[PDB]
RNA sequence: AAAACUUUCAGCAACGGAUCUCUUGGCUCUCGCAUCGAUGAAGAACGCAGCGAAAUGCGAUACGUAAUGUGAAUUGCAGAAGAAUCAUCGAAUCUUUGAACGCACUGCGCCUUUGGGUUCUACCAAAGGCAUGCCUGUUUGAGUGUCAUU
RNA sequence: GCAGAUCUUGGUGGAAGUAGCAUUCAAAUGAGAACUUUGAAGACUGAAGUGGGGAAAGGUUCCAUGUGAACAGCAGUUGGACAUGGGUUAGUCGAUCCUAAGAGAUAGGGAAGCUCCGUAUGAAAGGCACGAUUUUUCGUGCCUAUCGAAAGGG
RNA sequence: GUUUGGGUAUAGGGGCGAAAGACUAAUCGAACCAUCUAGUAGCUGGUUC
RNA sequence: UUUCAAUGGCCCGUCUUGAAACACGGACCAAGGAGUCUAGCAUCUAUGCGAGUGUUUGGGUGAUGAAAACCCAUCCGCGAA
RNA sequence: UUGACCUCAAAUCAGGUAGGACUACGCGCUGAACAAUAAGCGCAGGAAAAGAAAAUAACCAUGAUUCCCUCAGUAACGGUGAAGCGGGAAAAGCUCAAAUUUGAAAUCUGGCAACAUUUCUUUUGUUGUCCGAGUUGUAAUUUCAAGAAGCUGCUUUGAGUGUAGACGAUCGGUCUAAGUUCCUUGGAACAGGACGUCAGAGAGGGUGAGAACCCCGUCUUUGGUCGAUUGGAUAUGCCAUAUAAAGCGCUUUCGAAGAGUCGAGUUGUUUGCAGCUCUAAAUGGGUGGUCAUCUAAAGCUAAAUAUUGGCGAGAGACCGAUAGCGAACAAGUAGAGUGAUCGAAAGAUGAAAAGAACUUUGAAAAGAGAGUUAAAUAGUACGUGAAAUUGCUGAAAGGGAAGCAUUGGAAAUCAG
């Protein structure tokens, strides 16, 4: 959007938008041995 | 602003002739053309010309 | 109200691509016609000569051409003005015939029935 | 910065751009075959006719004309015939 | 309330007693228009609309308003 | 989808029960788009609609046609049948009229038309 | 420089053309030069591009990644080629955009169209 | 009130849906404005 | 008289949005051309997309149809595979209004033709018509208007 | 080229956290309960209601579900908020029809003119029947706008 | 201890004059809007290294 | 640079008056913000020419931007009584 | 009785046509306060209007209109303020009324019918036929510059319809030279260096940083090629109602010329024009100075000229987001008002969304590790990020002001 009010406004819907539907699934789900956070280190070549 | 400010300026036919005249004369001055900012330090000559 | 110049050498062109635009058309014959020479009317200038707007018509039947014809050949009438001395007459019959003997004129196609 | 130009650039409708203007260029010879084939393009209308054996005006010139290179009583005349012109170039003579 | 809307120019100016637009002047044949008011005019003249017809119009002067079909 | 020229080589009765057919399959494919429809029907639901102004274009034209036929070398055809380039070209005097002389300008330009000629320099 | 009135210079002009182009004049916009081999054996100095064609990216961080076009991003001015792709933070692969001038065409995906281009463009087949 | 003409009620529903929460997919195709 | 508090200075973090650079905008000048509408304009209203609110486009054939050109897209996702949210554009479509035209401003009429139905002297639907002033012609008239008719 | 114009526009201070703005118990729900819900107790309007309906007016504001961003001179699990869907069914009820005071086009007449006066006015102001068909060219007789009431008439 | 809802019509200054008429106004008393207008300044305030 | 010591230091602008003081403006910062363009006249200086002077109404001409530059027929302005 | 005609009606009669909008420029009308102004009203076009002298002049005369320069701040009028001449731009001229065709209404609309034609099945005609219009006058002929009618002997001539090719114009598709070699820096080479290439192209734009050689272009092009539609000529074919029509030149013959208009008186507006009363003439009448000049009361007319609008194009010593249009973005939008009207604020992540997976805390919003990136001192409250102002830490000062100046001390820190 080239109206910055608009993109803006469109940005925060999105963001409360998202936010509510990624705890929507966090909530539901409540894994460990699979899903760890992938470092730098974990990373190297 | 208007458009009416005076853009054109009349200079007299016989002045302007005579800064031509200068300006030609000054292109023959090989000090000149130095100091105009001219790379001809291996010009063979001042004034320049070539044939037909 | 101010009137501004900044048009003038576009002006300038306009008409000059106009007598190109003529010419196109036109293309043998001149851009313009043959004006007349007429004395300006005054005490200051009559010592002058300057272009009048045609020819009289006892200036054309004194060179041969006759009304109808010259403005075919590009000679302009002037049905009002007239000649009040020979000399007025003499200048301008003679700028008819140098004229008229300058002047090609291309010939024209006919009609012509087959029978009387 | 009009309703109607503001009507436009907002659309999606494109501009009906047409592309006639080049300046410089003369209008082109129709007419005459014979001076069309002698017409050069490029110079003016006073050029092509001087080089041509015509006369633009029969009448004086209003201004001065260019330069290029450094240039080196009524009844016997309203009863005489002009003995016609001579035709200086091949083109009037054509 | 003292004004409904206008069948013309759609807008809530149309006076119930006088039975006129103050607006557009509906329903005179005319549309109500003053040179003092020059903001009013651009709030309604031609491109404030679609134009569908003159676009038409300016999109087929170009080819002389031709009619047919292709070869 | 539906070819135009394929189309077009069929009979008009051919193009109405053609015509009729998709708007049935229209009307069932707006159904499925309510009862909940997938990808395919829902973009379906276009191509039909389009299948529907293809054939009704050629229907129309056909139409057309055969007035223009009916309406050939008539003084008077329907107005839709007529030209339509402005409001003023339409009132402006012909090319024919407006080229209309009197038989007094007639002779003046059959005997004393405007001549070709050049000046000699 | 340029001697017609037809064409603009400005750059207010120029950025609004380019960026307001429809599909089919950035369908010319996105061209690539022909490789080395193609250019003496078709004749012809730069094409545009055209999905399946066969090519190798010159510029960039890709320098030297060769594979088919997946797609022509004409509303981004962009090719999408296999392979040439980045990995995003939750294992997705993002395609990776590259310019068509950035490009070089190996292979050419030849069609009837494509043929009559060539030899209308001075080339050979 | 009750006894209004059919315009309106297209004339109110209009009003109505115009405020209305613009799409996110709107968004993705790259600029959709408000008002 | 230590701390708090107040002030000063520096650092960091806030608050704010100046500066700098930019710019599909504006403004000014010049040049070319002449094209709205009863064949319904300008304007207004309402609608239309697989998922749309504005803007854009379009009008129940509704983000378009035909035709011609180009030649393989669209793109946010899904889906589809002479493509196209492409260009050009000579064929069409073009709801309700509006000079706005049967009369009124949710409505109420008249005329012509055709059609339907599980029911046919009834009911229903469809299509095409019905404004004003003036002109030319046509037809039908009126007049204790001017006459002719053994 | 600004320190000032009770300068313009925006931003931000001190004043200043200042001026200020008839319920009780248990339970349930909830992350959270002075404000929600249920039960008990205590009270308030007392048919002139804080009752129950309509007109005009608003336009979805009705209902259900979800959320607790902005609203809330406090707050909420909450609002007439936000989001998602649903909801108004008539031969008999209203409109539709009629007229009212009045308005108003037409006939005409003014007016340079936008327009004004005028409403049966010095308007050719619209019908009905009859007939063996009448020189197969119609004779005879009779009678002579619209808008304005969702409270009037039907 | 006759008001009122909806619809409506419409004259609207002042003196002069017995009246009629006038003599200037009016759209009544006014209000609001937009243009004219950047009305009229011997004045107030400010006027930049 | 901060701070201390000793010494000195009345708030800036505006207006009024012989002069003050009043009085008016000033919460703070950033950005904006007021002798400009044009026609006429006059002086002075410079420049070109000089009993002359002034090309740009207009015409010619200008291929490389042609709204420039370059060229000047007839008039006319002022001056020369 | 029958029938002519006049006048006046009617029809959803056959076929047309008017309105409204735009309105920069143009022509009328109306018109103030302070200006043939603004506002109001009417009507146009691509230009409009004006226009072929009831014009100037006083000359050796000029010669429709318009426009530019000059005349000229002149004459006049009492500050207002011309015009003739002169120089230029562009140039083009004309049609009626008034005449007996009178040996012939010779003229025209419409219906029907064929036949062609087309920007076009959409356009435009032709031929025939019939009904009408028209003698209360339609053609031909004439317009004062003349002219008619006779006469003469020279010079003249198409309102056809094809084809061909050339020359122009308009529209649309199509054609176009040369590095992406080497090294360095960088996330990216378009930077620097090296070696080269093209250039009738070193304009501009795009591409991950300054790109003539990567791409679109640009130049060639003041043209090739392909169509499409036209224009005026040229050559040529066929047709041609010429028993015709013209120009010139001659006269023992003729020569019509516009009325409630001019004008006079008087009243308004500013000599022109309007009202009112009165109301002409025929070498008459108008206008200038006995003379000159012109010929009103009917009509058309290209170009030079104007153009804040319309459809386009090219530019700029212009503005650079408080500027430039009110509006660079949802801009006459949100919003306000019963209404006429009023009317904003609001541009910038990055090369790429790669827009932060995953774990943890929290009810959630979020936080913290982590991750992407050259960079999060780029996290959408997104380029740079000033000051006012605020919190925090550090240092110091402080007994009813503070700022400041001078001189040094102390502490800290610089040249060194
Ligand atoms: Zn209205």
């Amino acid at each position: 959007i080239k109206n910055k009010i608009v993109r803006q406004q469109q940005y925060m819907k999105a963001l409360h938008q998202k936010n509510k539907d990624k705890l929507e699934r966090r909530k539901e789900r409540a894994r460990l041995s699979e899903n760890i956070p992938a470092t730098i280190e974990s990373k190297r070549v | 602003t208007k458009t009416w400010r005076k853009w054109h300026v009349k200079v007299n036919q016989n002045e302007k002739r005579y800064a031509i005249a200068s300006a030609v004369a000054a292109s023959g001055v090989p000090s000149l053309l130095l100091a105009r900012g001219h790379r001809i330090e291996e010009i063979p000559e001042v004034p320049l010309v070539v044939d037909d | 109200y101010v009137k501004t110049w900044f048009n003038q050498p576009g002006r300038k062109l306009r008409r000059r691509q106009a007598r190109q635009t003529k010419a196109a058309k036109i293309a043998p014959r001149p851009v313009e016609a043959i004006r007349p020479a007429v004395k300006p009317p005054t005490i200051r200038y009559n010592m002058k000569v300057r272009a009048g707007r045609g020819f009289t018509l006892e200036e054309l039947k004194a060179a041969g051409v006759s009304r109808r014809v010259a403005s075919t050949i590009g000679i302009p009438v002037d049905h009002r003005r007239r000649n009040r001395s020979e000399e007025s007459l003499q200048r301008n019959v003679e700028r008819i015939k140098v004229y008229l003997a300058h002047l090609i004129v291309f010939p024209r196609k006919a009609g012509q029935p087959k029978k009387g | 910065a009009n309703p109607r130009q503001r009507n436009k650039q907002r659309s999606g409708k494109p501009r009906l751009t047409r592309r006639n203007a080049n300046k410089k260029a003369k209008a082109k010879i129709y007419g005459n075959f014979v001076i069309q084939q002698n017409w050069d393009k490029h110079a003016t209308l006073r050029q092509n006719y001087a080089r041509l054996g015509l006369l633009a005006t029969p009448n004086y010139v209003t201004g001065g004309v260019e330069k290029l290179y450094p240039d080196p009583t009524l009844d016997d005349v309203l009863d005489k015939e002009i003995s016609i012109a001579p035709a200086k170039t091949e083109v009037v003579r054509q | 309330k003292s004004h409904t809307i206008c069948r013309r120019c759609g807008k809530r100016s149309f006076h119930i007693q006088k039975s006129t637009c103050a607006c557009c002047g509906y329903p005179a044949a005319k549309t109500r228009s003053y040179n003092w008011g020059a903001k009013a005019k651009r709030r309604r003249t031609t491109g404030t609309g679609r134009m569908s017809y003159l676009k038409k119009v300016h999109r087929s002067f170009k080819n002389g308003f031709r009619s047919g079909k292709p070869a | 989808a539906l070819k135009t020229f394929e189309l077009r080589k069929q009979s008009q009765e051919n193009l109405a029960e053609q015509l009729q057919e998709l708007r049935q399959e229209l009307a069932s494919l707006r159904v499925q788009k309510i009862a909940g429809g997938s990808g395919s029907k829902l973009s379906k639901i276009k191509t039909t609609r389009k299948d529907i102004a293809r054939i009704l274009t050629v229907i129309n034209e056909s139409n057309r046609l055969a007035a223009r036929e009916a309406y050939k070398n008539k003084k008077y055809i329907p107005l839709d049948l007529r030209q339509k380039k402005t409001r003023a070209i339409r009132r402006a005097l012909t090319p024919y009229e407006q080229s209309r002389k009197t038989l007094k300008q007639i002779k003046k330009e059959r005997y004393f038309p405007l001549r070709k000629y050049a000046l000699k320099a | 420089m340029k001697f017609s009135r037809d064409v603009t210079s400005s750059r207010r002009k120029q950025r609004k053309a380019h960026f307001g182009a429809p599909s089919s004049v950035r369908r010319v916009l996105m061209s690539a030069p022909l490789s080395k081999e193609l250019r003496e054996q078709y004749k012809i100095r730069s094409l545009p591009v055209r999905r399946d064609d066969q090519i190798t990216v010159i510029r960039g961080s890709n320098k030297g990644r060769e594979g088919k076009i997946t797609s022509v991003y004409r509303k981004k001015f962009l090719l999408l080629i296999e392979r040439v792709t980045r990995e995003k933070a939750n294992g997705a692969s993002a395609p990776v955009g590259i310019d068509a001038s950035k490009v070089v065409i190996t292979k050419l995906h030849l069609d009837k169209d494509r043929k009559d281009l060539i030899v209308r463009k001075g080339g050979k087949v | 009130p009750s006894h209004k003409s059919f315009r309106t009620k297209q004339k109110l529903a209009k009003a109505a849906r115009q405020n209305r929460p613009i799409p996110q997919w709107i968004r993705l195709r790259t600029g959709n404005t408000v008002h």
